[PDB]
């Protein structure tokens, strides 16, 4: 799959693209995403996580278990959008509206991914 | 009229099938197809990124691809079109699980290793231990080692493609076995087939191995026997704890994985220099009896067609395309016997003209029936691409027509006499008309055997007789050249289909790939290319578990 | 259910004949020829 | 949300790029109220099936100890015919570590006439509940035909004194558990624990 | 007090990490199953599928017969189009069918030549530079031995060997080779010409890394039991960028073993769990290199790198000497004897060194071959035992074996392989035989050991399995961080 992180942080860049390469690797879902974008927020506590998967709800639950997996375990408020490209955005504190903005914004970005 | 290949006709082409004009060069070339754009947005990523701008595909070198309109592809009796690069087989995972299927399977008989046991090694063998070594070989085939956990094992998720089955022709034993195991007769065969084939096999058992894909792709086909037998081995010593000498345990161990082998193919001499279970050594028979319609259809057309199916997708596409040739492949012939319903059309006009004129099995194999059904076929398949100009655009390649017409002839004559070798002399004079008619046959090599069939058909002599069921693609005259050998079988099928045959050449092939468990589903090969050609074929072999995920 | 009758276990279909029952800490249970308690909830009668 | 302290085991791993966990070892979780019982420290059972349930159980808010079987591996001496290939046993002292916890949740393989045996000798010894995590199908009464006992299928003459409380089937050695059989065992846990 | 249901602890020493010899990685033992490890896999892949072309002849019949000039421009528009053809792309024969990019993103045809004029306007893109990749006094060497000749290096797809067998490659070569001439001249799509390309194309200049097994053997070509121990040497890239002897033959000595051993005798020629722990007791600890340098030390101290001419007596007393100083360390140290618990283990480990050692004082292979059976002979009686039973059949028989000159019993060690009769069944011996092979010459500084064709093939440097360092590579195919071509995933569904 293709990952990448967008964060202004240079150690967690690289730590946590190792971390979402290993829960792809340990569900066995490399071959089944085509994408997998992470942007990391954490002056204001919040991470979004971005799948676009090749072309069930098996394949569903994998995907929410990856989500738990790579998500830092302080952030349990988490809410997801599935439209073919499924985000999620996990905070501690209550969802804001531009987060979900950019939940969007990253869902389109991850459509037109070619 | 009314023909089978019309609708496929209306759907591929947009003019009338009946109209003999139409316009090129206003298509936009490959982008028309979005196979070849979907290929050119690939390269361009593989390129940039792991070539480090080595160019791989320039579809600007070469000859204009698209000149004229890329038709699309219809598969006979299956409502789904798919383009034509999508039943190329390496771009098919159907086609290569079709192969790797037949190249994985052993089939060992369990009657002297039980004889051996009793008497000589004095151990008693009972439907218990009879599961308890089922339950061994289950475990221990694919990678595993029966308590030891100080050996290195094969990861299970790399081999869940990977069966140990059994079956017998002895009820009593059949129901005493476990099920979650056993491929059983009764129930997988209609009544009068189940006792056919149950006489034919006798009261004996025979165990079924199928080793995992994998072991076949990284391998070669020779490798499969000796990893079955290796694996009987070790499971029966395990299973089964015996005092006797080591003497007595190589006794034991002839009887078990060394006497009563049953393996796919043979292993092929001088220039073809291969091992066993590889495509060129499986006999027409074994294909006929590896394909399973007689078991859920009654009609012998759809019987022979499918075996038609079969044999083209590994004969001329895998085995000739790739094993002997290699590069883009021999797809254009091998799609042309099973895409469109123009091969079933012909043969079904064949059946009727047969059953109107001599009757379903009515004659006796003499010349003039052959001569007479084979002509009539001929022609009248002749005359259908001649009235349809869009027919004869589909199969614009000469080979590809007289592959189609020639087995038609071939299923005719077979049904007709019931003589596979009277089908082959049907479909050679077929050949020679069709040359005479059209002033054209195949390419520059194809009609090699079609020149010396007619001679090799009912001959005597040591190099050119043998039963059709006994011939294969290592038969002198069939060695090369693509265009035959699928359909070959396909007469050998219907030799039988025309007397309703259980088997063809071996029952015990046909029981064992009755199995289940199998990936690729030998009922019906054609639905299961059409589901690979679509992406949507789950094959077996793939290291995802062994290989990062970036 | 009673003493005599056939009954086959639902999750593997082993076929035996009730020889007694012999409830036990207020629990019904079903004794079968190969001397193995069953529970009536997974058993069921066949003729 | 409780604060949740384990003893670590009083003696390192298996060399330097190996496992963290040794052979015949017991990492008491303070407040006893699950064992996992490890058949071996290697990776077709360590951190790949039994770490996970572990975090698990640790993160349904239950207390875990881990201990790992001097001899995990093989079948019992009892098993007909005697055992082959190696040994299956268990130790007083690690009968003791583990039936002071509230429940066990033990890992086994494929094989079902090693596992049917195997947790008849486990059961002999252990009076607690237990849960029986394996890869193969295997049914709550193939352990009363050979005398273990067990919550649905009773065996007339019992032979162990643990119950065999749950099975679950479709964990598969050295490979990462999925979040659904998490989740099963989690539920059973917490279902026949409290 | 005796109680019979406490067991016995078993395998202690199995559940311990197996360092790799040369490195720093610690990996399991079962991640060194051929079958598990996507590194041998791709080893074997990238050996398979490797055809090399002599591009000489055809461009003799383009001048003489079609009456074509050929330049170094239609060079590189041959280049370009095979690049496009070979994978399985279209130039002729409008309306065919394509394979999708994304299987065939490792097919490269690659071109070299020892004419450095022609060399120099060629685009460096296809392009395998001699003068870049090896050293000088190397590249003279080799330059030298392959002549003012070109050829073409062809790697076809890993898929295509996975799906058929080893000697697909072959045609598969031929068949895109003459299309791409027959488009790229502007040629008639078929006349004389075109068979004289495809006869040239198709056995003439063609070099295959293995010959063809037919009989009782019964197996074709590019199969791991045609490749001789010479062109496994020459396979192994570290010659060319390390200077010590001894890692360049123990190099060679891991790829043996994991080709060999592993791939070949536990797989084309057994099955199951095959020969895992027997081959990576040549690659895992430092037990091989240690006993090697210290023949190497020994050699040079009492010799020198190649100061004595192979006899019977320098064999003997080389051979005896680390056939008793590596008993020697097996006794001394325990945790050695736990590690090779296996005689076959020991006795294949003894015996390589002495070879190795042997090799290094003398230059001569057959003389490395005599020292190993030497070797095991004298491990015989050192111990009371060699290893399993039908392991010592090549060794009883080798002594008489290693200077025969009779028809089926000689050939010297670079033409030996695994068709050999005497190596044609048992494991534990051949790996060992390339690496003595190999040490022969790592003696004699030479820039290859039986062909400039294939070691010069091998160091392109996009081939997916880096023949450098093998161990390096098996050790990140057991970490799960290599990766390896020959996978369908655009063609399958999502799972
Ligand atoms: C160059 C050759 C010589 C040869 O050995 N093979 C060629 C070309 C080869 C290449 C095509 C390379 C590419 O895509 O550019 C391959 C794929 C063999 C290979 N593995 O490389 C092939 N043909 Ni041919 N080839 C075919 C066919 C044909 C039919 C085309 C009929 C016609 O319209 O004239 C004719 C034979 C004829 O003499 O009639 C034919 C010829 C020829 N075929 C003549 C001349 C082509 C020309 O147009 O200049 N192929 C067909 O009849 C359909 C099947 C098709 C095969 C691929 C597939 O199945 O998709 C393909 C099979
Ligand atoms: C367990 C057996 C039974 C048998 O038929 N062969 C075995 C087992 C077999 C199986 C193991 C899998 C399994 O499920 O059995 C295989 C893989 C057979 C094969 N296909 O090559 C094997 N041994 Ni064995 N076997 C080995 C070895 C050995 C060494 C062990 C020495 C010791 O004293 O511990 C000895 C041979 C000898 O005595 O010299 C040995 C014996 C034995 N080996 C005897 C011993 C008991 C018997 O009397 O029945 N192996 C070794 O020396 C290391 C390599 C190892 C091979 C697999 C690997 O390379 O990974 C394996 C190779
Ligand atoms: C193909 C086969 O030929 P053959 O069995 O007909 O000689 C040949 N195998 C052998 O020669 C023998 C196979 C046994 C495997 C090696 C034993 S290692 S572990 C067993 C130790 S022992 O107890 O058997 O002595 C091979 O090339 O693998
Ligand atoms: O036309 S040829 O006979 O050369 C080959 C057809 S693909």
């Amino acid at each position: 799959a293709y990952i990448d992180v967008e964060c202004n942080d240079e150690a967690g860049k690289a730590i946590y693209e190792r971390i979402i390469q290993t829960s792809l690797e340990d569900l066995v879902l490399g071959k089944s995403i085509i994408k997998a974008k992470m942007i990391c927020k954490q002056d204001v506590p919040y991470f979004i996580i971005g799948i676009l998967p090749k072309s069930k709800e098996d394949f569903i639950d994998r995907v929410l278990d990856f989500m738990n997996r790579v998500f830092p375990e302080g952030m349990r408020i988490r809410k997801t959008i599935r439209d073919k490209t499924i985000v999620m955005v996990a905070s501690e504190k209550p969802i804001e509206e531009e987060w979900m903005n950019e939940a969007v914004k990253l869902q389109e970005e991850l459509k037109i991914f070619k | 009229e009314k023909r089978l290949f019309l609708k496929a006709l209306k759907e591929k082409f947009e003019e009338d099938p009946k109209e003999k004009y139409t316009k090129f060069y206003t298509f936009g070339g490959w982008e028309q197809s979005a196979r070849k754009r979907e290929f050119v947005e690939a390269n361009e990523k593989i390129v940039s990124e792991k070539r480090q701008g080595i160019p791989l595909y320039n579809p600007d070198i070469g000859v204009p691809l698209g000149q004229r309109k890329l038709m699309p592809y219809k598969l006979s009796n299956t409502d789904d079109y798919c383009e034509g690069d999508d039943l190329h087989f390496l771009n098919n995972a159907a086609i290569q699980q079709l192969w790797d299927d037949i190249r994985r399977t052993v089939i060992v008989g369990m009657d002297t290793a039980h004889s051996v046991l009793e008497k000589r090694l004095g151990v008693e063998v009972t439907p218990e231990t009879i599961n308890e070594y089922m339950h061994t070989i289950n475990h221990s085939l694919p990678g595993g080692a029966v308590v030891q956990e100080h050996m290195v094992e094969v990861h299970p998720s790399l081999a869940w493609d990977c069966y140990a089955r059994i079956f017998t022709g002895d009820d009593e034993l059949a129901d005493e076995l476990d099920s979650r195991f056993l491929i059983d007769i009764n129930k997988l065969f209609p009544e009068e087939q189940a006792e056919t084939l149950k006489a034919a096999i006798g009261k004996k058992t025979y165990q079924v191995s199928r080793v995992p894909s994998l072991v076949g792709r990284v391998c070669d086909g020779g490798t499969i026997s000796r990893w079955s037998a290796m694996q009987i081995g070790m499971s029966f010593i395990t299973a089964y704890k015996l005092c006797a000498g080591e003497a007595a345990t190589a006794d034991f161990s002839y009887a078990s994985k060394h006497a009563d082998v049953i393996q796919m193919g043979n292993a092929l001499p001088g220039r073809r220099a291969r091992g066993p279970n590889e495509p060129g050594g499986i006999r027409f028979g074994i294909l006929s009896d590896v394909v399973q319609t007689t078991r859920v259809s009654e009609d012998p057309v759809e019987q022979s067609l499918e075996v038609v199916a079969t044999g083209a997708a590994l004969y001329d596409q895998i085995w000739l395309g790739a094993y002997m040739s290699g590069g883009i492949g021999f797809t254009q012939y091998a799609t042309a016997s099973y895409t469109d319903d123009i091969l079933d059309d012909f043969s079904y006009y064949a059946l009727d003209y047969v059953e109107k004129k001599y009757g379903r099995m009515g004659t006796k194999a003499t010349m003039d029936v052959v001569e007479d059904v084979a002509g009539e076929v001929t022609l009248y398949a002749l005359e259908q691409y001649d009235d349809y100009p869009a027919l004869l655009e589909d199969h614009f390649g000469g080979s590809q027509r007289a592959a189609v017409a020639a087995a038609a002839s071939g299923i005719g004559v077979c049904m007709a006499t019931g003589n596979s070798n009277a089908g082959v002399n049907g479909w050679y004079l077929s050949q020679i008309l069709h040359k005479e008619y059209h002033s054209r046959l195949g390419f520059y090599g194809y009609d090699l055997q079609d020149q010396c069939g007619a001679s090799n058909s009912l001959a005597i002599r040591n190099d050119e007789a043998a039963p059709l069921e006994l011939r294969g693609p290592n038969y002198p005259n069939y060695a090369m050249n693509v265009g035959h050998q699928g359909e070959y079988a396909g007469i050998a099928q219907a030799a039988h289909s025309a007397r309703g045959d259980a088997f063809a050449l071996n029952p015990l092939v046909k029981v064992a790939f009755a199995d289940p468990m199998l990936v690729f589903d030998f009922s019906k090969p054609r639905k299961e290319i059409a589901r690979g050609a679509l992406r949507e074929f789950e094959a077996a072999g793939e290291r995802d578990v062994i290989l990062p995920a970036k | 259910i009673e003493i005599g009758s056939y009954v086959r276990y639902i999750n593997t279909g082993t076929h035996g004949t009730v020889k007694a029952i012999e409830p036990k800490n207020d629990e019904e249970w079903v004794l079968l020829e190969n001397d193995i308690y069953y529970r009536p909830e997974l058993l069921e009668l066949v003729e | 949300r409780k604060e949740q302290i384990v003893d670590c085991r009083a003696v390192m791993g298996l060399g330097e790029g190996g496992g963290l966990a040794q052979r015949g070892t017991f990492a008491e979780g303070l407040r006893n109220d699950v064992v996992v019982v490890a058949m071996s420290p290697g990776r077709r059972h360590i951190t790949k099936p039994v770490c996970e349930i572990t975090y698990g159980i640790r993160e349904a808010g239950i207390q875990t100890s881990v201990l790992v079987l001097d001899a995990g591996g093989g079948i019992p001496s009892d098993a007909p015919q005697g055992s082959l290939g190696s040994t299956f046993g268990l130790k007083p002292e690690e009968a003791k570590q583990v039936n002071r916890h509230k429940l066990c949740v033990i890992h086994f393989g494929n094989v079902k006439s090693h596992i049917i045996y195997k947790a008849r000798l486990f059961l002999k010894y252990v009076d607690i509940p237990t849960i029986i995590v394996c890869q193969t199908p295997v049914d709550m009464e193939d352990f009363a035909a050979i005398g273990i006992k067990t919550k649905n299928v009773m065996p007339l003459e019992s032979k162990t004194e643990g119950k065999i409380v749950e099975i679950i089937t479709g964990v598969i050695r050295g490979e990462s558990a999925p979040q659904k059989k998490i989740d099963e065992i989690i539920e059973s846990i917490k279902k026949h624990l409290g």
